[PDB]
């Protein structure tokens, strides 16, 4: 995988946010950061620091309720390619609308957001 | 313009890449002469005069010069398209030999000369089209079943299990217990209609044993079949008796495991610490998966046979028929796929073996 934004993951702590925007990877801009468009699919990177210093990955795929089936396919692959592509030391994680881990739920510090709409189907 | 096909034992489903459909779906026979060839639904009409064969039993290729016959077709006829000008992604059995997987490329680019192609895992395409890395498929198709289990992207070998009883096994079987109810299947169209009954009206019963039954002491469960020549029979008991042996195959004489046994079986075979991950993702995938109630009776069985606090997710999408396909599509459209590919450029330099690095 030479997609751009693989070239960008995981390299400091912090969490980065991708949306599914038709059979592509796109970055969220940070200031939208916890703002989830139900109609949409995300890819989630939380890269944690551990006392080691040692880099720690958790990737987390967040299917909105309404997100056509193309988007919520392409983030499970998308998941799995950059799990691949940071040698498989990315633990996964299917994120369900309505149904979000605490551990992610924990990533907005001011709480994630739900909002109707999004980017149109690929398909 | 990348080309998904999806080689099954029965059928042959073929699209484009971000459709959101197959295109093409069709009987993968090949026809030849009695005393040239002929593929598909015109191979079956003209039976009468052909030697009908499967090129895939049981999911895998059991005859190359017929499959290059059945892709031929899908090219020009089915799909109208120059195969010399697209990628195109095939699909495989999880366990495909070794050998096998080198004669597709080997045909794909030799007989074909596709600029690009690949191969993938069918139970994984359909666990990627529920928006997946991890579960377990159920694929139970025309030829064959399968449990696959699927940690985070990829198949766990190990753990697959292979059950040789589907849709052509249900489709006799229905065929021999309504000759028993009295009625008689003899025409040229006996199998197609058949089928045609499986098809419009089995399913699956929650408690089999309630249902026989209700079906012996009332008139409720009982459907009307109008036959091609306007004849209307009654199917009663053998539309949920059908399909029963999928959990019960002694019904046909196999000492088999029955489905939720043979995935609990697959499961069991896993990791202690993604079992619960298994246990909440079971997909059913593949046409002989379509019966309604089947859904509930795997939840059902699934739920009797793991711990009573495991949490027990079936999931049933209406188009998993062609789950395998979708998967396709999407895969074979990612921005990330065109690195995926095995070019032309990269087989001429280390031919078919290539496949074995590449895919997977
Ligand atoms: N609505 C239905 N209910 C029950 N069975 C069905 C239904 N629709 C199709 N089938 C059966 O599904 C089988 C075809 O499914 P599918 O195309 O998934 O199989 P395949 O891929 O050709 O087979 P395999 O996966 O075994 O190689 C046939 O036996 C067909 O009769
Ligand atoms: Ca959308
Ligand atoms: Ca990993
Ligand atoms: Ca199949």
């Amino acid at each position: 995988v030479e997609h751009p934004e693989f070239l960008k993951a995981g390299k400091e702590p912090g969490l980065q946010i991708w949306r599914v925007e038709k059979f592509d990877l796109v970055p969220v801009p940070t200031c939208l950061y916890g703002d989830f468009f139900t109609g949409d699919a995300y890819v989630i990177l939380k890269t944690v620091q551990l006392r080691n210093g040692n880099l720690q990955y958790d990737l987390h795929y967040w299917l909105g309720n309404e997100c056509s089936q193309d988007e919520s396919g392409a983030a499970a692959i998308f998941t799995v390619q950059l799990d691949d592509y940071l040698n498989g030391r990315a633990v996964q994680h299917r994120e369900v609308q309505g149904f979000e881990s605490a551990t992610f739920l924990g990533y907005f510090k001011s709480g994630l957001k739900y909002k109707k709409g999004g980017v149109a189907s690929g398909f | 313009q990348a080309l998904v096909i999806d080689n099954g034992s029965g059928m042959c489903k073929a699209g484009f890449a971000g459709d959101d459909a197959p295109r093409a779906v069709f009987p993968s026979i090949v026809g030849r002469p009695r005393h040239d060839s002929y593929v598909g639904d015109e191979a079956q009409s003209k039976r009468g005069i052909l030697t009908l064969k499967y090129p895939i039993e049981h999911g895998i290729v059991t005859n190359w010069d017929d499959m290059e016959k059945i892709w031929h077709h899908t090219f020009y006829n089915e799909l109208r398209v120059a195969p010399e000008e697209h990628p195109v992604l095939l699909t495989e059995a999880a366990l495909n030999p070794k050998a096998n997987r080198e004669k597709m490329t080997q045909i794909m680019f030799e007989t074909f000369n596709t600029p690009a192609m690949y191969v993938a895992i069918q139970a994984v395409l359909s666990l990627y089209a529920s928006g997946r890395t991890t579960g377990i498929v159920m694929d139970s198709g025309d030829g064959v079943s399968h449990t696959v289990p699927i940690y985070e992207g990829y198949a766990l070998p190990h753990a697959i299990l292979r059950l040789d009883l589907a849709g052509r096994d249900l489709t006799d079987y229905m065929m021999k217990i309504l000759t028993e109810r009295g009625y008689s299947f003899t025409t040229t169209a006996a199998a197609a209609i058949v089928r045609d009954i499986k098809e419009k009206l089995a399913y699956v019963a929650l408690d089999f044993e309630a249902e026989m039954q209700t079906a012996a002491s009332s008139s409720a469960l009982e459907k009307s079949y109008e036959l091609p020549d306007g004849q209307v029979i009654t199917i009663g008991n053998e539309r949920f008796r059908c399909p029963e042996a999928l959990f019960q195959p002694s019904f046909l004489g196999m000492e088999s495991a029955g489905i939720h046994e043979t995935t609990y079986n697959s499961i069991m075979k896993c990791d202690v610490d993604i079992r619960k991950d298994l246990y909440g993702n079971v997909v059913l995938s593949g046409g002989t998966t379509m019966f309604p109630g089947i859904a509930d009776r795997m939840n059902k069985e699934l739920t009797a046979l793991a711990p009573s606090t495991m949490k027990i997710k079936i999931i049933a999408p209406p188009e998993r028929k062609y789950s395998v396909w979708i998967g396709g599509s999407i895969l074979a459209s990612l921005s990330t796929f065109q690195q995926m590919w095995i070019s032309k450029e990269e087989y001429d330099e280390s031919g078919p073996s290539i496949v074995h690095r590449k895919c997977f």
